[PDB]
RNA sequence: UGUGGCAGUCAAGCGUUCAUAGCGACAUUGCUUUUUGAUUCUUCGAUGUCGGCUCUUCCUAUCAUACCGAAGCAGAAUUCGGUAAGCGUUGGAUUGUUCACCCACUAAUAGGGAACGUGAGCUGGGUUUAGACCGUCGUGAGACAGGUUAGUUUUACCCUACUGAUGAAUGUUACCGCAAUAGUAAUUGAACUUAGUACGAGAGGAACAGUUCAUUCGGAUAAUUGGUUUUUGCGGCUGUCUGAUCAGGCAUUGCCGCGAAGCUACCAUCCGCUGGAUUAUGGCUGAACGCCUCUAAGUCAGAAUCCAUGCUAGAACGCGGUGAUU
């Protein structure tokens, strides 16, 4: 027999096995393509979920029946700390892909990626890298001939950057040490470039610009072991079905005596690395810059943090990336924003959005005002001072 | 969207699936419509076609003259009652069902349309435009 | 960009928010929360609802 | 001249753009040869306004104006309001409307002189009216066709009406409009007449679908 | 394999002229196991038996989509053929139906397989025991190749398989990686513009590029909107019981109104990429055949094809760099 209702499938085989990643920081498999004429720059950045936001602004397309209107949208804020690089590792290219050959690390590394290299910090004699910081007692001919090793072979050199995570309102103290590639040419450049940013930091307003379509790489909020009609999509079976109707009913055929990997189970849902391409960044805010929720219609000043904060996150006081539309990944995890790989051009990239409302009403409730001054203007004097 | 619909309409949330009865807000004489089709639906297994406002339905007529009743016509849904998305922000929704009788091309059948009218049924549809009343 | 005003509880109405009903003899009505919303559609007199705005403008708070 | 136009294939122009003695409003996504019969016959003479209403492009029936006014409805917003009160001249005067009771365009059958509404309008908006349009108002319906607007392309001159009115309709009608009126069609028979074409003093422009019968029928009345 | 079903071979003629634009008799050669016969080899110390729902994967004898080539093809639409199965083939009325036939929709509503896929998946409407009724047959018990009505559908804790999850040992321990190999996904329409232009006696009436939306699928999130509500959070209400106010108990979450957080929905929002090599075919020089010919040597372009770019896991005995090494 067929089908006898020839139908679509439940699911995705490429996205297969769904099952949990290996970190919680996800990795970047693709960089972006190497351009040897650039001035060098990073590939991608590592900043940190807070939550989503709304926004109002006047979308300016041509022959769109929208066109110079008014439209709200949903964009996240990323809380984006400036991030500090501590060392280069360069990678020469074999019959088997690459292949790193030597890394450097810096002179006194800070204890953010002291406290990484140890599963208990409290025990232990925190003796990472003394050895190795005692190579800069001599005039550095070690580490010196480290870098001259990077220049002579190597043909990609990437970057070791990690986090700066006790300017962020979570509570882990310990940062995500990442390797992130330089696009800038002649390598000689690149591990120059490398070697006067040891211990300095690096902004945001260097990697990544406004109205810039990013992509956007991080593990997906997991949902613990998951049945079949929630994982897939499978219809649900009739309210007469013994012993159950949330399943896969038949599995397969007789032959093939065996089940098929495409057929869909049970197992995990959620806590896979994902990528999700083509977000535009509609904002690059700082953290020294009051009133980063303004705007220029607006003219009120107010930072873009909510009322009572982002939930279960805190309050963005330092840079933040704000992208438009949902991102991989929930609140509080490592975002890797990355460089788009392709050189897009669309009209609805290229597009140049400078904004007119950001909501930051509460998201702890239905809220209602923006600012606390609204509230007491609004509500009037309570019980309380006067 | 369709053939004598002027433009490209914006997706709202889908409604009403085949079965509903809308009221007819026009003056040809039907009291009510019944939804039987949407022109521009797509094929998927067990799936109703759901229509929406703006929509072009294929309709029978179960309360008014005996003309009308016992074949079937076109019609085109004018409200909604089920709340879609503005895409200036607002979420909206009317208080009942409703529908015009109308040919293939977009022609009305009647000569005005009581009740208030979704703007998204009149830049769509040019001829509603003209016999419409309250238009949002 | 204009801020309504809600129907029911005279609370203000920032845009992407709340819902909006037309009425059969066509008066839009603006609600802010599900609140209002779910008020209204039970028939509650808005000056009888102690938290509004035309509570309060009635009784004189203030 | 009587030119015939289609907007992106559609064969009634009256809901897409309202042609008054003063100006002329189009919506704003037309063609090439859609602006070029007004920018043709029209040149430098009258300001043609490329605008939306609401937030629609459905303009010549949702707003309605003369010479001397012109009216928006409620839902009208800031940047559309400013931008008509921009470009057209300092002589039009621009007001919002507040009645919940249609979309001006096919209530306001208008002119320099009598003005025609639906009956259900109410006595603040038809003081209004007769405030900014600085038109005698009356109250009447074309052989029951109630939405007055879209049934009746009127002029200064003359007028097109409904095609199924009475005779008795339309000696009334011309013993209070003071124009002559005669019944007719347009758009290869579409009895929709009044958003089915534009008309002012010196200009006619209707859909490719009006027949050459209809057309002289039409430049006859209009005396063009 | 007769028998269905399908494909060539020749060719009389039909088709305005005219066997071939397309038909294709008379013969004749085959294929298929998607039909039904024949056989009776396996199974009767029982491989649970039709249909539907559900869910995969495969084939192609292609309905649509891509790219071509022909007409009794000007355009438009239609018909046929070729490489093609990458991708999609619906919602219903009646009937237990398979099959059908209508009503719509649609880009199109192609044909099939996997023990006539799928009963320790379900339903049990059908056939098929026992009750019962009717018709005809029978002297009668009873029969039917008939109609109708009521009729227990059992078990997985094993092993493999699949989907997730750990895990010893390769000096210990930690971080950063590389990458074999395996999977791979996007699909189709509409509108504007091109343009009432090309082509046309008229009637009518396109396409390439650009732009905006949508259909189906997929992956994510939850600001907004909607749902949920044991935050029993606040309020209200009835019956009874703590002597009454207050504060409460009980009504197997007592009921009702609102309800954050979490979870969630084409009932919400965002996102879904680009190069190389080819098949059919169209060619370039160019012989074979001192002309000719895309083909033989060589070479140019080319498809929803294939392969990488991208995306998902990562070899738990595939590998590298680096910190510390009591």
């Amino acid at each position: 027999s067929h089908r006898k209702y020839e139908a679509p499938r439940h699911g995705h085989l490429g996205f297969l096995p769904r099952k949990r990643a290996a970190s919680i920081r996800a990795r970047v498999k693709a960089f972006p393509k190497d351009d040897r004429s650039k001035p060098v720059a990073l590939t991608s950045f590592l900043g940190y979920k807070a939550g989503m936001t709304t926004i109002v602004r006047d979308l300016d397309r041509p022959g769109s029946k929208f066109h110079k209107r008014e439209v709200v949208e949903a964009v996240t804020v990323v809380d984006t700390p400036p991030v500090v690089v501590v060392g280069v590792v360069g990678y020469v290219e074999t019959p088997r892909g690459l292949r790193s050959l030597t890394t450097v690390w810096a002179e006194h590394l800070s204890d953010e990626v002291k406290r990484r290299f140890y599963k208990n910090w409290y025990k232990s004699k925190k003796k990472a890298f003394t050895k190795y910081s005692a190579k800069y007692a001599q005039d550095g001919a070690g580490i010196e001939r480290e870098l001259a090793r990077i220049k002579k072979y190597a043909s990609v050199v990437r970057v070791l950057v990690h986090t700066q995570i006790r300017k962020t309102p979570l509570a882990q103290k310990k940062a995500h040490l990442a390797e992130i590639q330089l696009n800038g040419g002649s390598i000689s450049e690149k591990v120059d470039w490398a070697r006067e940013h040891f211990e300095k930091t690096v902004a945001v307003d260097s990697v990544f610009e406004q109205n810039e379509m990013i992509d956007a790489i991080a593990v997906t909020k997991g949902h613990g072991f998951e049945g079949v009609t929630h994982r897939w999509g499978t219809k649900k079976l009739p309210r007469k079905t013994h012993r159950g109707l949330r399943k896969v009913a038949c599995i397969g055929a007789w032959h093939p005596a065996h089940v098929m990997w495409s057929v869909a189970r049970a197992g995990q849902r959620g806590y896979h690395s994902r990528t999700s391409i083509n977000h535009k960044i509609y904002r690059v805010g700082k953290g020294d810059d009051e009133a980063n929720g303004a705007t220029s219609f607006d003219r009120t000043k107010k930072t873009i943090t909510p009322m009572g904060g982002f939930v279960h996150y805190g309050e963005i006081k330092n840079d933040f990336i704000m992208v438009k539309g949902c991102i991989p990944g929930n609140r509080k995890r490592i975002v890797t924003l990355r460089k788009s790989l392709y050189t897009n051009t669309s009209r609805k990239a290229l597009e140049e959005v400078s904004l007119k409302w950001i909501d930051t009403a509460s998201k702890f409730g239905k809220g209602r005002f923006q600012t606390p001054a609204e509230k007491h203007a609004f509500m009037g004097t309570l019980k309380k001072d006067l | 969207s369709g053939n004598g619909a002027q433009g490209t309409k914006f997706r709202i949330s889908l409604g009403l699936p085949v079965g509903a009865i809308m009221n007819c807000a026009d003056n040809s004489g039907a009291r009510n419509l019944y939804i039987i089709a949407v022109k521009g639906s797509g094929s998927r297994l067990n799936r109703l076609p759901a229509a929406s406002l703006g929509d072009m339905v294929m309709a029978t007529v179960k309360k008014g003259k005996p003309e009308l009743r016992k074949k079937v016509m076109p019609a085109i849904v004018v409200r909604q009652a089920k709340s879609w998305r503005r895409r200036d922000g607002v979420f909206l929704y009317f208080e009942d069902n409703a529908g015009v009788i109308a040919n293939p091309k977009g022609e009305m059948k009647g000569s005005a349309i009581t009740g208030p009218v979704g703007k998204e049924c009149a830049d769509l549809w040019p001829r509603v435009a003209s016999n419409s009343g309250v238009v949002v | 960009m204009k801020v309504e005003i809600d129907s029911f509880s005279g609370a203000k109405i920032y845009p992407g928010r709340g819902t909006l009903f037309v009425r059969g003899d066509s008066k839009i009505f603006r609600f802010q929360n599900s609140k209002s919303a779910s008020l209204f559609k039970q028939r509650k007199n808005p000056r009888r609802i102690a938290w509004t705005v035309l509570f309060r403008k009635h009784h004189k708070k203030g | 001249m009587a030119t015939r136009t289609q907007f992106e294939n559609s064969n009634e122009i009256g809901v897409f753009s309202k042609l008054t003695n003063t100006y002329c409003l189009v919506a704003v996504g037309g063609s090439e040869n859609f602006y070029s019969a007004f920018e043709a016959e029209l040149g430098d003479a009258i300001p043609i306004v490329h605008t939306t209403i609401a937030g629609t492009r459905i303009i010549g029936r949702m707003t309605a104006g003369n010479r001397r006014g012109l009216l928006v409805p409620t839902q009208t917003t800031d940047q559309e309001l400013q931008h008509l009160r921009n470009s057209l001249p300092d002589s039009v005067k621009i007001q919002r409307v507040e009645e919940r009771l249609s979309a001006l365009g096919n209530v306001i059958c208008c002119n320099d002189y009598v003005a025609l509404v639906h009956p259900d309008i109410d006595r603040e908006t038809e003081e209004l009216i007769s405030d900014v349009l600085g038109v005698e108002v009356f109250r009447q319906t074309i052989s029951g066709n109630i939405l007055v607007g879209s049934y009746c392309s009127l002029s200064n001159q003359g007028g097109l009406v409904h095609p199924q009115t009475s005779v008795q309709d339309q000696e009334e009608l011309s013993s209070l409009l003071q124009v002559p009126l005669v019944a007719g069609t347009v758009n290869r028979g579409s009895s929709v007449v009044g958003a089915g074409m534009v008309v002012n003093d010196y200009l006619a422009v209707t859909g490719l679908d009006t027949t050459a019968p209809e057309l002289s029928v039409i430049e006859s009345i209009f005396r063009l």
